[PDB]
């Protein structure tokens, strides 16, 4: 019982993508799929549904005329085509099974849920992140990821072998329109120079690798 | 359309207390149509409960469901450390279906001050042409204190947020911090 | 585009008084409109002794669903739920037996305006706020006999007619007429006994049965008399809130009476406390709408405002949607009716529901409505109230001088068959 958001990716303003999902361990047209977004640091917002046999479909309004939702049941796949994309619209996206199956006057719920599917909608390239050491009875120290975009972006510290401390923060966006964090971690000021601190900063979308290694001055 | 109205944005209480959550609509809907969801941090929605009190499958008898017309509640009767996440309303009985703002519930704890820590910006980025200045907090409660900020989850550890302050001044540039558990605001 | 939407419930509808007969029958007592008949006016379709040609009936149509009322007198001879007659509970537990059997859900109806006249003598039935409790009783014993196998219930069946014909023009029982006030004390006590029924549902007998409740509002159409003219407008929008929206607004809305009819009948309509309106709203399941002749025949039956009436189905799905928040619609009941003398050649009932059900598509559709069933009015003849067995709603026909009474397709039940058949036309 599972249902598997894809398509996900990034979109100049104005331009079209298309979403799928898709679904096994049940009868796929026997069931109403959701489609809901989630901007970062915002809340769930329902996008459309479609029902049994694909004629019956609804829509919320901020994306009415723009999106249109389909599926086919022979392919077991649902897919939310969209048009005319804004600022706005970069957001995860879910495919969101309702319980009110078909012939079983069941009350509506949206039971089953995928793992989402990331859509960012910018003009910007993918550049990779440059990373800046922060310097420091405990103390501080850090790394600052800048300039990066899209939004997925990896750290760790002395390859995955110190946590207790570590606080990576989420990204903020910054007027030019790409992405940028910093990873801290606070240790006895006494452990300095004893043990070796490296941050590893991993942009996958960038291919970009990056071990950096922190010194006090 | 109908509008669900979540109150309060935030509450903070500890384990072992009781929460009610509420969800006004702007509008009557039958209790038939009214969902509530649990999201916790890079996880995806899970049902709790469906048709206003029936709870969902696999979902402990602490999770009760009630209401009717325009107001429904949501109450878990004794909180556990799962139990602490957001909590979303939503109504299918008009079209087109809403959700509601999001309750996130918190971990209330004794006060804890932060700790302040300034960093200068790196040779590196300075060469580049652009000079960043990182502000720091660590673990204080509560949350409540060009600059752009970013704050964490509520530690799982210690029940304790940590926010980052950065502030993008130009090329050639040529931090006061104010909190409940300091007496007296701490400049850096 | 021409066939329904995949999952669409098809039924089929009736009601106690019309066809079950056996007035006086094992212990039941009589009714309203029993005293009715033989105060201002057999056997009808002799339903109670003939049920299993019913459910033939029902059988070779192929309706996914069945709509029935079970008759308050004949479960409790005086009103007052204490002793029910063991009798009359065994037919109704049988009958819904009956359509489990046969993969048939129910729709089950408290009200079809058989008032038990004992509670109308005793206390001057709906006028009195003490039978409020009485009907909770009623409701009460009826989720708990019959709940765990009905998923679909009706509280009271058009409350509009129930209080304008049976206290405004006196065409119903119990014939009052005269008082205003009785009409509108009527329909209050009628709105809160529905409340405090949804109210008891919810609370004691959702959770176990999880099944959906509401009441049948009926209406009428009605068309501007100029296309353009703003003023025709405003006064079919007062038609329509005089008869549809003085029990939608109550129980779909916001609590209250509407603000139109709050100026106009001042010292007649009763007030709502604050507390009352919070628990009024939000007390149907869905929203149960009936079109169908009573609404429109006889002309005393709506105030017009000097306007078109109309059999626009497809417009007044639109104007349920536009003012109660595009809720999931049933239709409780649609048809039309025949002359007496036509038994089974009725070619307009086929055009009559050819028009209604093209309508409904268009609503879906085009529309976007959530029509998601619809009840064709009367399995078989029966006793249509004041009209008696002058007309004919039923797509069975049954000759009531005839001793055996057995049940007739008309051309129309063979349409019916035909549409459920291929789901459209
Ligand atoms: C209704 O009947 C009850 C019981 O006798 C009585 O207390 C009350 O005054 C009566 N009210 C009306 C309106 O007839
Ligand atoms: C009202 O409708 C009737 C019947 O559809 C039509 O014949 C008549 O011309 C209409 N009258 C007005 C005043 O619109």
């Amino acid at each position: 019982v599972q249902l598997v958001e894809s398509g996900g990716g990034v979109v100049q303003p104005g331009r079209s993508l298309r979403l799928s999902c898709a679904a096994s361990g049940f009868t796929f047209s026997n069931y109403g799929i959701h489609w809901v977004r989630q901007a970062p640091g915002k809340g769930l917002e329902w996008v459309a549904v479609i029902w049994y046999d694909g004629s019956i479909k609804y829509y919320a309004d901020s994306v009415k005329g723009r999106f249109t939702i389909s599926r086919d049941n022979s392919k077991n796949t649902l897919y939310l085509q969209m048009n005319s994309l804004r600022a706005e619209d970069t957001a995860v996206y879910y495919c969101a099974r309702d319980r009110a199956a078909a012939g079983l006057h069941y009350y509506y719920g949206m039971d089953v849920w995928g793992q989402g599917t990331t859509v960012t909608v910018s003009s910007a390239s993918t550049k990779g992140p440059s990373v800046f050491p922060l310097a420091p009875g405990t103390a501080a120290l850090g790394c600052l990821v800048k300039d990066y975009f899209p939004e997925p972006v990896t750290v760790s510290w002395n390859s995955g072998a110190l946590t207790s401390g570590v606080h990576t923060f989420p990204a903020v966006l910054q007027s030019s329109g790409l992405y940028s964090l910093s990873s801290v971690v606070t240790v006895p000021s006494s452990s300095l120079g004893t043990q070796t601190y490296i941050c590893n900063v991993n942009h996958k979308p960038s291919n970009t690798k990056v071990d950096k290694k922190v010194e006090p001055k | 359309e109908i509008v669900l109205t979540q109150s309060p944005g935030t509450l903070s209480l500890s384990p072992g207390e009781r929460a009610t959550l509420s969800c006004r609509a702007s509008q009557s809907v039958s209790s038939t149509y009214l969902a509530w969801y649990q999201q916790k941090p890079g996880q995806a929605p899970r049902l709790l409960i469906y048709g206003a009190s029936s709870r969902a499958t696999g979902i402990p008898d602490r999770f009760s469901g009630s209401g009717s017309g325009t107001d429904f509640t949501l109450t878990i009767s004794r909180l556990e450390p799962e139990d602490f996440a957001v909590y979303y309303c939503q109504q299918s009985g008009s079209s087109p279906l809403t959700f509601g703002g999001g309750t996130e519930v918190e971990i209330k704890r004794t006060v804890a001050a932060p700790s302040v820590f300034i960093f200068p910006p790196s040779d590196e980025q300075l060469k580049s042409g652009t000079a960043s200045v990182v502000c720091l907090l660590n673990n204080f409660y509560p949350r409540e204190a060009n600059s752009q900020e970013s704050v964490t989850e509520q530690d799982s550890k210690d029940s304790t947020y940590s926010l980052s302050s950065t502030l993008t001044l130009s090329k050639a540039d040529y931090c006061e911090v104010t909190h409940q558990g300091l007496s007296s605001p701490v400049t850096k | 585009y021409d066939t329904f939407p995949k999952n669409f419930f098809w039924g089929i509808g009736t009601g106690a008084l019309q066809v079950e007969g056996s007035w006086k029958k094992d212990g039941k007592g009589p009714s309203i409109w029993d005293h009715f008949i033989h105060t201002h006016l057999n056997g009808s379709s002799d339903s109670y002794i003939f049920l299993e040609k019913d459910l033939s009936a029902l059988d070779f149509i192929g309706v996914s669903f069945y709509q029935f009322s079970i008759s308050w007198p004949r479960l409790f001879p005086d009103g007052i739920v204490t002793v029910a007659n063991a009798k009359g509970l065994q037919y109704y537990s049988t009958l819904l037996d009956a359509l489990v059997l046969r993969n048939i859900e129910p729709i089950v109806t408290l009200y079809h305006w058989d008032l038990p006249l004992a509670l109308q003598e005793k206390y001057g039935g709906w006028k009195n706020d003490t039978i409020i409790d009485i009907f909770n009783d009623y409701a009460t014993y009826c989720f708990q006999m019959f709940g765990d196998r009905v998923k679909y219930w009706i509280t009271i069946h058009n409350p509009y007619l129930v209080a304008w014909h049976g206290y405004g023009t006196g065409m119903h029982a119990p014939g009052e007429k005269g008082n205003l006030a009785a009409v509108y004390t009527v329909g209050h006590n009628l709105i809160k006994a529905h409340s405090k029924v949804w109210h008891n549902y919810n609370t004691h007998f959702r959770p176990h049965q999880k099944g959906w409740l509401s009441i049948t509002l009926g209406s009428h159409w009605i068309e501007p008399n100029r296309s353009e003219n703003t003023m025709d407008i405003f006064k079919c929008q007062q038609s329509m809130v005089s008869v549809l929206g003085w029990f939608a607004n109550p129980i779909h809305g916001d609590g209250d009476y509407p603000e139109g009819m709050r100026k106009k009948l001042f010292s007649v309509l009763p007030i709502f406390s604050e507390a009352e309106k919070h628990e009024m709203r939000g007390t149907a399941d869905f929203f149960a709408f009936s079109f169908g002749p009573n609404n429109f025949k006889p002309l005393n039956t709506m105030a017009k405002m000097g306007q078109n009436v109309s059999l626009n189905l497809r417009e007044a799905l639109n104007w349920i949607k536009l003012e109660y928040n595009n809720p999931r619609i049933l239709i409780a009941e649609n048809g039309w009716f025949t002359d007496s003398r036509v038994k089974t050649e009725d070619t307009t009932a086929i055009y009559m529901m050819k028009n209604f059900l093209s309508q409904v598509l268009q609503a879906i559709r085009l529309d976007e409505i959530r029509v998601f069933g619809y009840t064709a009015w009367s399995l078989l003849d029966g006793f249509e109230w004041q009209d008696a067995y002058t007309i004919r709603r039923g797509l069975f026909y049954v000759d009531f001088n005839s001793k055996q009474k057995e049940r007739k397709p008309k051309s129309s039940a063979h349409y019916y068959k035909q549409i459920i058949r291929e789901n459209g036309f």
